[PDB]
RNA sequence: UGGCACCUCGAUGUCGGCUCGUCGCAUCCUGGGGCUGAAGAAGGUCCCAAGGGUUGGGCUGUUCGCCCAUUAAAGCGGCA
RNA sequence: CAAGUCUGGGCUAAGUGGUAAAGGAUGUGGCGCGGCGAAGACAGCCAGGAGGUUGGCUUAGAAGCAGCCAUCCUUUAAAGAGUGCGUAAUAGCUCACUGGUCGAGUGGCGCCGCGCCGAAAAUGAUCGGGGCUUAAGCCCAGCGCCGAAGCUGCGGGUCUG
RNA sequence: CUGACUGGGGCCUGUAGAGCACUGAUAGGGCUAGGGGGCCCACCAGCCUACCAAACCCUGUCAAACUCCGAAGGGUCCCA
């Protein structure tokens, strides 16, 4: 959120990116124009700003975009982002990956998994004004043998729910005994 | 924070304290002593206090104030006997008898250690049981200490050692 | 203990001071000084 | 240890080491990560060494998660012998792994303990690997 | 005063009037009970002036903005930090330096502690009647 | 012990012993010191230190190795 | 040994340069984040450093301290079923938490450049040598110069067209 | 004037890289042909499996003898 903005016209930019200004491009059906951003700004409201987040995007014409994330390309044996794909939302059900969590006792806590399968809870798509910013899942009492989630009691608030699949959701895992 | 140095000297029986001027000398009612200084940080000697200050900021300025300061903070107590380094002894049968100024003592060996003192070193022995070590400089008291500590080594499973003020963290017995 | 090449703060008391160009690590106890060499 | 059970064929080539990843830079399993930085070879000592040192440190919670697989056989001659005569012995088999890696991904483990668990299986490795924490850094959209 | 604001309000807003704002422990005659001798006047007048103190000048310096000043005591000196409120004040002030100096060593009451509206004084706090 | 085959096939004599030494320390002792599950002696380990010593024999061609009597010790290696 | 003890900005105190790794360490110099702070901050010196509570057969013994439950509350101007010892367990010493007379800065980090230890072999040692510390090393620059049998200045011969 | 080489046009590949749709191995999770079996019941009239496990689907991988993909280049032919 609040994120400033600038302009490329085809530059250099691996000789731009070494004082920590990471080039990017913005797109909601068309005008795919190519930017650069901030690397500590950009990292630092990426830090808690998630993919939920509608990363705002204010821009020398004067324009503030609803934008997020798309990819960011890891360096891979640097840890560091290339270029980040952000993604303008338009008057569209655009697609959205919300981080919900899990809250209570996992498994009688004493008798506990580990609960790991986050997965960053598959896809739901949404109108622009009925995006939210947190969904909450519970795991009230869901022991090593049965009680699962499987997606059946995956009915969000609203818009909208999973598309295709009802398959990719946690479970419980057996600890690590000596 | 609080560098040596941003807290100044002042010293009733005020001592005299003078230029020469790569060193310090300082002369009191008692003795003489002598400070060296490092020629690129500026001591200066006004009235009642004496202060020091330093150029810049970097690995030798940062600690030669604070260095350059402290020691003659030492000799400001220094020359007016303000040092009384007491050397307790422990022992089932030790004791320090003194012949004039050459402390001979029964440390446990087959002949009683001779002790020959530096000049300007005095042996105070009030008793059989405890010594002190007294003088001007406060390096000339605690290097004859340390000679002391010299011959017998504490802490070896009992008594029978010196500690300086008097510290058993010795260690457990061995039964 | 003794002359070792990893030195590490066993019983977190210890205070690390390097003399003379090699690193000592010295505490109350002497079973646990340490010399880096 | 363990092996994979069946193969195409016996016996494979070394290659070389170079490229970034390849793959495996995302944890997307657990909550940290022992990340490599050298290019070298995982043999499955290395791997039992390592597993081990997870289940001895740490106990009664937190599940391991390995995401190395040896598939290449380390072939070594034996003692005294001259050169030629074909190849050698399968003795153990190796993984190759890139630099930027993610090999040992500890689970339920918290952050006090989890920095020291992969502090000791660190050093059952000849390569410098780093450990990087649960970030935003996923590829999602 | 960035952390500790509320903290400060705990006694920076009943203390319109104080009572004791002598001196707390001060090594000599210091509780060295934990029952009646430690809360002085909880064996008597409740525990309804026994301080809440985190301060000596740090939320003094609000209460000398704030209304009057109190009183003015150990600002140079050591003499900890003691305050209250109001309870028995007038009523029970030799029981409370009876409690708070009945023992000790000798007689550590109060170093000038305030009474209704105004000031106290230390021969009338320590030997006062009120 | 090996791998390689780079000078040596108009050849650079191969094991062991006797005499004669020299050098390194990663020290067997003698000289200092820290720790100890170091009460003292005798010990264990580690750091510095190569200045000096490192026996007389039986066995087998033996280097090595196994036993007798001692010493504080009967060190490991290089120098074709 | 022919040519700058050249002009600038930093860096290194190890002879690194001028011998190599895993690992370790208030070694220095630079960048960014967080808490605290002159409604007085860190290390300091003094403080009643606590009541249910030796919570419960815990196998002798479980008083916070071999290891278990499901992890408290309330008295307070700050305090747990306790930070390390020390006890068979006790007791006790220090406390995490905090009150001041002081004093203007104070800790955890994540990178980054040069460093230290790791680094012991056999005739006499050394980076070529002597020597070298705001350099006679290391990083970014700039203007010159030395520097071949290379190219041009000139002369002479040969071969091909 | 065709040559080495270069410029403008085509054609070809299955290497680097990347990938699992094909050939195999695979860290987990869900479903469970069935099997030591069944809490044990007039055997099918079950129940959870903290017992094993076929096949399938996801989150994740690896490959000289795997390619749904696929360059940089090289070769060849026409003109300069
Ligand atoms: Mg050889
Ligand atoms: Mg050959
Ligand atoms: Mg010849
Ligand atoms: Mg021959
Ligand atoms: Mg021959
Ligand atoms: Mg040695
Ligand atoms: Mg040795
Ligand atoms: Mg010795
Ligand atoms: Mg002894
Ligand atoms: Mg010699
Ligand atoms: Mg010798
Ligand atoms: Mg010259
Ligand atoms: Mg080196
Ligand atoms: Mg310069
Ligand atoms: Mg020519
Ligand atoms: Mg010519
Ligand atoms: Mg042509
Ligand atoms: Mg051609
Ligand atoms: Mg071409
Ligand atoms: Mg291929
Ligand atoms: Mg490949
Ligand atoms: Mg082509
Ligand atoms: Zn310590």
């Amino acid at each position: 959120y609040r994120l400033k903005a600038y302009y490329r016209e085809g530059e250099k930019p691996s000789a731009l990116r070494r004082a920590g200004k990471l080039p990017g491009v913005m797109y909601n059906r068309h005008l795919n124009r190519k930017v650069y951003v901030d690397l500590v700004e950009f990292d630092k409201v990426f830090r808690q700003a998630s993919i939920h987040h509608v990363i705002v995007l204010e821009l020398p014409d004067g324009q503030s975009l609803p934008t997020l994330v798309r990819q960011v390309n890891l360096d891979k044996r640097r840890r560091r982002p290339e270029h980040v794909d952000f993604f303008v939302l338009s008057d569209e059900p655009v697609e959205m990956y919300v981080p919900l969590r899990f809250v209570g006792t996992p498994a009688g806590v004493r008798a506990g998994g580990v609960l790991q399968e986050i997965h960053r809870d598959i896809l739901v798509k949404v109108s622009p004004r009925n995006i939210p910013e947190f969904i909450e899942v519970d795991v009230s009492g869901l022991e090593i043998g049965d009680s699962l989630h499987a997606s059946d009691l995956k009915l969000p608030p609203g818009v909208e729910l999973a598309v295709s699949p009802e398959e990719t959701i946690a479970a419980v895992v057996p600890p690590e005994d000596v | 924070m609080s560098r040596i140095g941003r807290l100044p000297i002042p010293v009733p029986k005020g001592v005299s304290v003078e230029v020469a001027p790569g060193r310090v000398k300082v002369k009191g009612p008692k003795g003489e002593l002598e400070v060296p200084v490092s020629p690129e940080m500026r001591v200066v000697v006004e009235e009642g206090v004496v202060r020091v200050e330093r150029p810049s900021d970097e690995r030798r300025h940062k600690s030669l104030h604070g260095l350059t300061r402290t020691l003659i903070a030492n000799a400001v107590k220094g020359v007016s006997e303000g040092y009384s380094k007491e050397l307790l002894i422990k022992g089932i049968g030790y004791r320090a008898r003194l012949v004039g100024r050459a402390l001979e003592l029964t440390v446990g060996f087959s002949h009683p250690v001779v002790v020959e003192p530096p000049e300007g070193i005095t042996f105070e022995v009030p008793e059989p049981t405890r010594v002190r070590v007294s003088g001007i400089d406060k390096q000339k008291v605690g290097q004859v200490a340390a000679n002391i500590r010299a011959i017998r080594k504490p802490s070896a499973y009992h008594e029978k050692g010196i500690y300086y003020a008097g510290e058993p963290v010795r260690l457990k017995p061995g039964k | 203990m003794k002359v070792r090449a990893s030195v590490k703060r066993i019983c977190d008391k210890c205070k690390v001071i390097r003399r003379h160009g090699r690193v000592y690590v010295i505490c109350e106890n002497p079973k646990h000084k340490q010399r880096q060499g | 240890m363990l092996m994979p059970r069946r193969m195409k064929y016996r016996k494979q080539q070394r290659g070389r080491l170079k490229g970034a990843t390849k793959g495996g830079d995302y944890v997307a399993f657990g909550d940290y990560g022992l990340v490599a930085l050298e290019p070298a070879w995982i043999t499955a000592q290395q791997i039992e060494a390592a597993r081990v040192a997870m289940v001895r440190h740490f106990r009664r919670g937190g599940k391991i998660f390995i995401r190395i697989f040896p598939d290449k056989p380390y072939t070594k001659k034996p003692l005294e012998v001259r050169m030629g005569k074909g190849k050698g012995n399968v003795e153990g088999y190796v993984a190759v792994v890139k630099p930027g890696r993610v090999m040992f991904e500890v689970a339920g483990v918290t952050e006090e303990q989890a920095m020291e668990a992969l502090r000791i299986a660190g050093h059952k490795l000849p390569i410098k690997t780093k450990i990087v924490r649960r970030d935003a850094y996923d590829e999602a959209q | 005063x960035x952390x500790x604001x509320x903290x400060x309000x705990x006694x920076x807003x009943x203390x319109x009037x104080x009572x004791x704002x002598x001196x707390x422990x001060x090594x000599x005659x210091x509780x060295x009970x934990x029952x009646x001798x430690x809360x002085x006047x909880x064996x008597x007048x409740x525990x309804x002036x026994x301080x809440x103190x985190x301060x000596x000048x740090x939320x003094x310096x609000x209460x000398x903005x704030x209304x009057x000043x109190x009183x003015x005591x150990x600002x140079x000196x050591x003499x900890x930090x003691l305050x209250x409120x109001x309870x028995x004040x007038x009523x029970x002030x030799x029981x409370x330096x009876x409690x708070x100096x009945x023992x000790x060593x000798x007689x550590x009451x109060x170093x000038x502690x305030x009474x209704x509206x105004x000031x106290x004084x230390x021969x009338x706090x320590x030997x006062x009647x009120x």
